[PDB]
Formats: structure tokens, C-alpha cells, sequence
């Protein structure tokens, strides 16, 4: 029950990434892909609870 | 960036309209940016926007002279990037790229300066023109052919476009039948800011006076087709 | 603001030797963080601009190995192992930081092929262009290597300055020949007074320049 | 029993127009408190086939929207706002009653796309093949569309009929350009009495058939 | 439905054995039945069971052909459906689905007949065959490339795979490396029982007499791997 915007470079390598996305850093962030020709597993769903 | 609209003639009092749209892409979380070029080499960053997923839009870059005439919108809700300006004092030719930063995540910027990590989506197919000239129909002549050169057996012939404002397709010659030998070369801007093409075939002399050679111009804005016959 | 001049002019590239260009920077970088702020791009002309390197030595959208940035502090490179025919373009190196972000002038690192006697061609004006009041003379070059060549228009031993234009083409991808054509274009009223009409092309590759000398009035 | 009929079981559409189907049932199906006794089915041919609507005039299983049937009485049809390329099966129709269910005749949803024209290939039988007694050659037909043609053997401007198989592969993910290969396998003894073998290949975008011919005694 | 056991060549005579195998699913309590397809157009509907969940009384539903020669039989405490046959008149071949009735529910049924609401899980994997007892192995033989369709520097060249059973057979081009162009046919039926495919590579006659193009067949029925060069 508990939302946190923080949208920074995720560090899984050792090295720092302050600003810059590096080979071992990639954004925790990715985005969708919609069709209207998908299938069952990849139509969207508007969920509430 | 796939396709953008917005270019045409605009007084220097006016306002121009443009937009840069895209395809299927993380339009929200990346910083886009405009830029423009020169004809020559160079380029010049003209303007620049913020995301609003990662913070406020209160960090929004300008220089003077676009912080005096210049803003830039952003829609939220579709693949659009809008640029808006006022006045225009000295601004012939540009490109307008809808480039955009290869950072997704933003740390220890100002309202000043920040550093930004690359730019890998540059776009094209914004044209600017300041003058009030309409268009022109182009006009066609026959260019001579000649025994020049080392070939005494070959000719040198060409067709001669003048008079035209917006650039016209390449010139095939009969009909793109020939394909050996056909040049086109690009356009030069004149004195009076229509510009001028010629362009060449090279045949043997043997087949001057058994085939005809014909150029076609064909002019996509004013809707003409040319088609002139080459003779000695 | 920081002045940043690459190389403005034409940089000829042999193919199969490494080729470096180099900048200096006025304000000392790595002032935001320890990694070096500067990218590197490649601008073909006629579709779009590619980058290679971005800040840092590192490699990023899918640039061959060939490419390799180097330098630190005021002394910056490039080295390219081996050039080809799509690296011809501009090249820019640009600082992540001075948000009036002014540029620095493009370097062509054009292939120098062998070389090639120009075909000179002349084309004298139609009766048709003739009795419009214009009168257009052109000279071209065919088949020829370097580009660079001093094209000038001579009417009875006298230089014309000022209304001869210059139209150049892009790389073939045939033989990579390039093809210079010179319009002279010109009124009536100064045209018709004349009567030896020239055209002189001085290129690297010839001992002795080339002109051919014409009358009006002569089919 | 019953007997459930496609009239449109042979039709070529393209994407962009609806397309329609028909089903017919021998015995009413009235006899119903608000829920019509019949159900689509769609066969993607390879893995298995999928369910689209079931009975009535409803939705289920995930179907997409452009699917829709409908009908009261002795008439059916179902309505396709455009199809795709995934959308690749025959249909057929079922009632809900008559226990013993007899499924009726398929569609065959040839997709009417731009025509791709056909690559003839012949392949002589080799030497090695000749020293079993057997000679079969093969007319192959690469990249071809629509799937339907009519590929004939002419040995010496004879028809051979009875001797020839065909075999063709799904539709491609690339071009989705179907592939035709006719095999046409005889003795030795058939084989060495006949030097002149062909295949007609006979097309809806050719407007004449072509023939490639060869002889025996060359490589 | 996830996998299905059985698959075989039966005679006419003997006893065929054909089961459903199942997973994490509400198995036990539906109505499950089994489709078959001829190889012509036109599927038909073979068997069907119910469940002792519904009621009592297990409510047969069999077609005249399989009242006469077919049976079934439920477990009731895993995940699997019993169908067999004790005799073989006339069946060469059959899918055998493992479908399942939609339908959870039961009302005005009889024995005579019951609504069925519709099928969803339709599933492949069963494959029977009353051919002859023995395989062969493949025979391989390179086909001479023709430089005549298509490009005219392209010849196609491929390995001619004859007189082999059953249908599964692997073709590769230069161990996987040539994939760009390969096609490979399905296989065909014969008169005598026997297979025949033909899988063809078009590649460029200006590296066909330096590159080699070498095809790998496997046979894992008859444990046979072939591995051919094609030449001109």
C-alpha cells in the first residue's frame, strides 16, 4: 500500500552511475506494446482494487 | 522520428508551427531537444524540454535570443513535440532535428546548466524558406551534343532546367529506358532564389541519328511534365 | 561559451590509414563527476547524423570497433583502424556542459581514391535560352579525383567574378567519381557584346590546367 | 442426421473489406428460451484450433472484437471488420443439439494479397539417382501467390497424370509468400524412352502459362 | 490438455489405447470428449464422457460406429481420460483431441440426446498410423544448381531426401550457418507408403565455385545421419 516515484539509474554492477547510464546500469523503468492484432496474453487490463 | 510536418514561406513578422512526431516510443521518460544547422558545417541547439515523470518542468534550458522569441510545449499525451516562436529577425535555412537525450534518469541539475548523456534520434524533414517568392514553372532546353573529349565516336548531351523554385524530381531520360551514363546533379540557389539543374547523358555517336533521346522533367509542387527531345 | 574549432576545411583520409582528429577545449571538463563529458558524432550528408561514442571511452549504439575516442584534460582524439566508403561525413566533438551549447566546424574524412583525369565539358548556350534575354553557360568535370580545383570563367582574357555558381554531387558508388558543374549565368546585354567565351579548370592532378576556348554564334 | 454446408467455402479476400460465411442447418434450431443453439470455431491449421463464439451472440475465451456472428432461423453468417495475416484458418459451424455432432465442410481462406510471381525451377534427376532405376524431377515453384495453381507434367506434349505429387509449405512470417514443390517420379525404363520433360506452371497473375524444358544428356 | 500418449502402428485386429494427459487444472470436474479429423475436409465428433461429480448416473453419449466398436472409461482420482478400442474396421488416421465441454453444468439431458455448450481446449500430440511395420532410411542425393529463375548470377541448389519413413526428417545448410534462403518442403504421401521431401538454398554463383554448401540430414527414427556436399 505504498507508491515511491523514484525514477533514478538503478546500480547493479560495482561501479557508480551518478547520471550516466552505463553497461552494467540500465533504467528500472520500461515501457509497454500494444496492438490491436495481440493476443489473450498481451491485451491490456484495467485492474482496480 | 519517423515523419514531421510543419515548413513553408513565412513572413519575418509571422509564427511558424512545428511539430515532430514519431512512432511507438518512450516519448514521456526522455528529454527532447531542437536543434538547428547551417547549410555549411555546424549545427546550433536551439531549443530543449524537460519529462514531467521525472520531476517538474521548472528546468527548461534557453539562451537569449530563444528565451526572447522561442518556447517549446509538450502535449503528455500522444508522440508530439511542439516548438513556438514570435519574431523572426535573422533566420533563412535550418533543420529543426527532433533529436533527443539518452538520459532517462535525472540527477544534480539546475535551471542552469546540466550535463546531458548522449543524443541518438535525430530527425529530419522540417525546411524553412523566408522569401515571398511563389513557386515557378521550370523551363526546359535542349543542350547540344558534341564529338568532345577523347571519344570521337561518343557524345556528350544534356537538358538545361531554369526558372523553378522548388527542387523537381531527377531528370530520367527516355523515360528511364537509359541508365548508363545518366547523371543528375544537385541544385544550385541563384541570385534570384530559384534554383538551376542540369543534367547528362553520355551516348555513342553511331546512334545519334538512329535513337532519340528525351529528357523528363516532372515537377511535384506545380504539377508540370516536361518531356523535351534532344537534336543536333 | 567555449571556442571549439576542429577543422574547416577537407581532411583527405588514404583508405587503410588511420585518420585522427583532434580538439581542445578552453574550460577544463569532469567538473560535474569523474567521467568525462564529451560525445562524439558522425553527420553523413543527405539522410541523418549517426553517433559513435558517447562520454566517456565507451561504445553505444551499435558503432563499429574501428571507432575509439581518446584524451583527457585540453588533448582530445579520435582513431578510426580503418575507413570506408559510408564513413565519409562531418565530424563534431561536444562537451556535455555550457548550456549556450555552440558548435564546432565539421571535418570530411572523404576516401582519397587514385587519381583521375578530369572530362572537360563545355555547353554552349540554345537559341532558345538565347532569345529569352538569359544566356546560361556551364562547365563540367567528369570523372575526376580530388574535388578540390579552381573553376573560373574567362571572356577575352578577363576574369568574371561574381556571376558563375558551383554545383558538386556526392560519392558514386560505382568508381566514387565525383562531377563538378560551374554555371555561369549571365544577360543578354553582356553576353551578345562578347565573343570568345572560356571556361579554365585547374586541378592537382594534371601538369598543366585545361581550357577550351569557344565562339558564339557557331553551332 | 444433419448436414451443415459453406456456401462461401472458396473465397479470396483481401485485408481492409469484410468477408462473410454461411452455414445452413437441415432441422430448426427455434426451440430456444433466449440462447441460439450454435457456435463458430476457427482452425488455424498446424497446432490446434480456436474457439470464437459460442452460443448465441456473446463473447468468451479472449476473442477479439472484430470477430461477430449473428443470425434467427435458417440463416447465419459471421462478419469480419478486416483480416490479417494471423488470422490464417478455416471455419466451420455447429449446432447444440443432435447429439451425434456432424461437423460439415470447412472454408479454405485463401488471403487475396498482392500477387507474387512465381519462381519456376527445374531439378533433372541425377546420375546417381539414374543408377537406381528410379528418375524423378522436380518443378519447384519459390515465393508464389496466391496458393492456388494448377502445376501439369508434359513429357514429349503429353499430359502425365497420375504420377505427380504436390506439396506446399504454410504461409512465411517475412513475405508470407507460399511455396509450391511438384514431384514427378518414373522408371528407368519409362524414363530413358522420352527425351523431352517440361512443367506448366499455370498462375492467376500469369496471364499465359510457362513451360521450362530441358533434355537428357546434359549436366 | 497439455500432453497426449500414444501415437503408433496398430493393426486392424489388435487393441488401440488412447489417453489424455493433464495438468494444474479443474479436470476432475467437467465434461471432457474426444474429436477426430480425416486428412480430406470435415472433422467429426468420435466420443464423449461426463463426470460423477455432475450426478449419479454417468450419461453416455456414443455415435452408432463407436457403440459399436469403441469404449471409454474415467479414472475419477487423477488427471487422465481412458479411450479404447478393441476393434479396427476402418480408421487410417486420427487426431484424437482431448477437447473439453464448456458446459459445468447439466439439464434436459437424456440418453438419447443433451445440449453441449462449446469447446476450448482443444490440443495435438496423438498421430496413428496402420502402415507397414518397418522403417527405412533416408537416401540423400545433391541436386546440380541452375542459374535460371530469379537473380541470373543466384543458382539454387538443395539435397534431394527420398524413400524415407516416417515424416520427421532435419535438413541444415553448413550446420545452421546458411539460413537465409533455405526452404524445405513438406513431406508427401506415396502410393507404397514411402516419403519425399525437397529442400533447396538459392545462393550466388560468384562464390558457388569457392563456398562450400554442405546439408545434414538426420533420421532419428532410423538413427541415420547423412551429411552431403552439393556440387555442380
Amino acid at each position: 500500500f505504498e507508491r515511491d516515484i523514484s525514477t533514478e539509474i538503478y546500480q547493479a554492477g560495482n561501479k557508480p552511475c551518478n547520471g550516466v547510464a552505463g553497461f552494467n546500469c540500465y533504467f528500472p523503468l520500461r515501457s509497454y506494446s500494444f496492438r490491436p492484432t495481440y493476443g489473450v496474453g498481451h491485451q491490456p487490463y484495467r485492474v482496480v482494487v | 522520428q519517423l515523419v514531421e510536418s510543419g515548413g513553408g514561406l513565412v513572413k519575418p513578422g509571422g509564427s511558424l508551427r512545428l511539430s515532430c512526431a514519431a512512432s511507438g516510443f518512450s516519448f514521456i521518460t526522455y528529454n527532447m531537444n531542437w536543434v538547428r544547422q547551417a547549410p555549411g558545417k555546424g549545427l546550433e541547439w536551439v531549443s530543449s524540454i524537460s519529462s514531467n515523470i521525472l520531476s517538474s518542468t521548472s528546468y527548461i534550458y534557453y539562451a537569449d535570443s530563444v528565451k526572447g522569441r522561442f518556447t517549446i510545449s509538450r502535449d503528455d499525451a500522444a508522440n508530439s513535440l511542439f516548438l513556438q516562436m514570435n519574431s523572426l529577425r535573422v533566420e533563412d535555412t535550418a533543420q529543426y532535428y527532433c533529436a533527443r537525450t539518452r538520459s532517462r534518469s535525472v540527477r544534480n541539475c539546475t535551471s542552469a546548466t546540466c550535463p546531458v548523456d548522449a543524443f541518438d534520434l535525430w530527425g529530419q524533414g522540417t525546411m524553412v524558406i523566408v522569401s515571398s517568392a511563389s513557386t515557378k514553372g521550370p523551363s526546359v532546353f535542349p543542350l547540344a551534343p558534341s564529338s568532345k573529349s577523347t571519344s570521337g565516336g561518343t557524345a556528350a548531351l544534356g537538358c538545361l532546367v531554369k526558372d523553378y523554385f522548388p527542387e523537381p524530381v531527377t531528370v530520367s531520360w527516355n523515360s528511364g529506358a537509359l541508365t548508363s551514363g545518366v547523371h543528375t546533379f544537385p541544385a544550385v540557389l541563384q541570385s534570384s532564389g530559384l534554383y538551376s539543374l542540369s543534367s547528362v547523358v553520355t551516348v555513342p555517336s553511331s546512334s545519334l541519328g538512329t535513337q532519340t533521346y528525351i529528357c523528363n522533367v516532372n515537377h511535384k509542387p506545380s504539377n508540370t511534365k516536361v518531356d523535351k527531345k534532344v537534336e543536333p | 561559451d567555449i571556442v571549439l574549432t576542429q577543422s574547416p576545411l577537407s581532411l583527405p583520409v588514404t583508405p587503410g590509414e588511420p585518420a585522427s582528429i583532434s580538439c581542445r577545449s578552453s574550460q577544463s571538463l569532469l567538473r560535474s563527476n569523474g567521467y568525462n563529458y564529451l560525445d562524439w558524432y558522425l553527420q553523413k550528408p543527405g539522410q541523418s547524423p549517426h553517433l559513435l561514442i558517447y562520454l566517456g571511452s565507451n561504445r553505444a549504439s551499435g558503432v563499429p570497433d574501428r571507432f575509439s575516442g581518446s584524451g583527457s584534460g585540453t588533448d582530445f582524439t579520435l582513431k578510426i583502424s580503418r575507413v570506408e566508403a559510408e564513413d565519409v561525413g562531418v565530424y563534431y566533438c561536444m562537451q556535455a556542459l555550457q548550456t549556450p551549447y555552440t558548435f564546432g566546424q565539421g571535418t570530411n574524412l572523404e576516401i582519397k581514391r587514385t587519381v583521375a583525369a578530369p572530362s572537360v565539358f563545355i555547353f554552349p548556350p540554345s537559341d532558345e535560352q538565347l532569345k529569352s534575354g538569359t544566356a546560361s553557360v556551364v562547365c563540367l568535370l567528369n570523372n575526376f579525383y580530388p574535388r578540390e580545383a579552381k573553376v573560373q570563367w574567362k571572356v577575352d582574357n578577363a576574369l568574371q567574378s561574381g556571376n558563375s555558381q558551383e554545383s558538386v554531387t556526392e560519392q558514386d558508388s560505382k568508381d566514387s567519381t565525383y562531377s563538378l558543374s560551374s554555371t555561369l549565368t549571365l544577360s543578354k546585354a553582356d553576353y551578345e557584346k562578347h565573343k570568345v567565351y572560356a571556361c579554365e579548370v585547374t586541378h592537382q592532378g594534371l601538369s598543366s590546367p585545361v581550357t577550351k576556348s569557344f565562339n558564339r554564334g557557331e553551332c
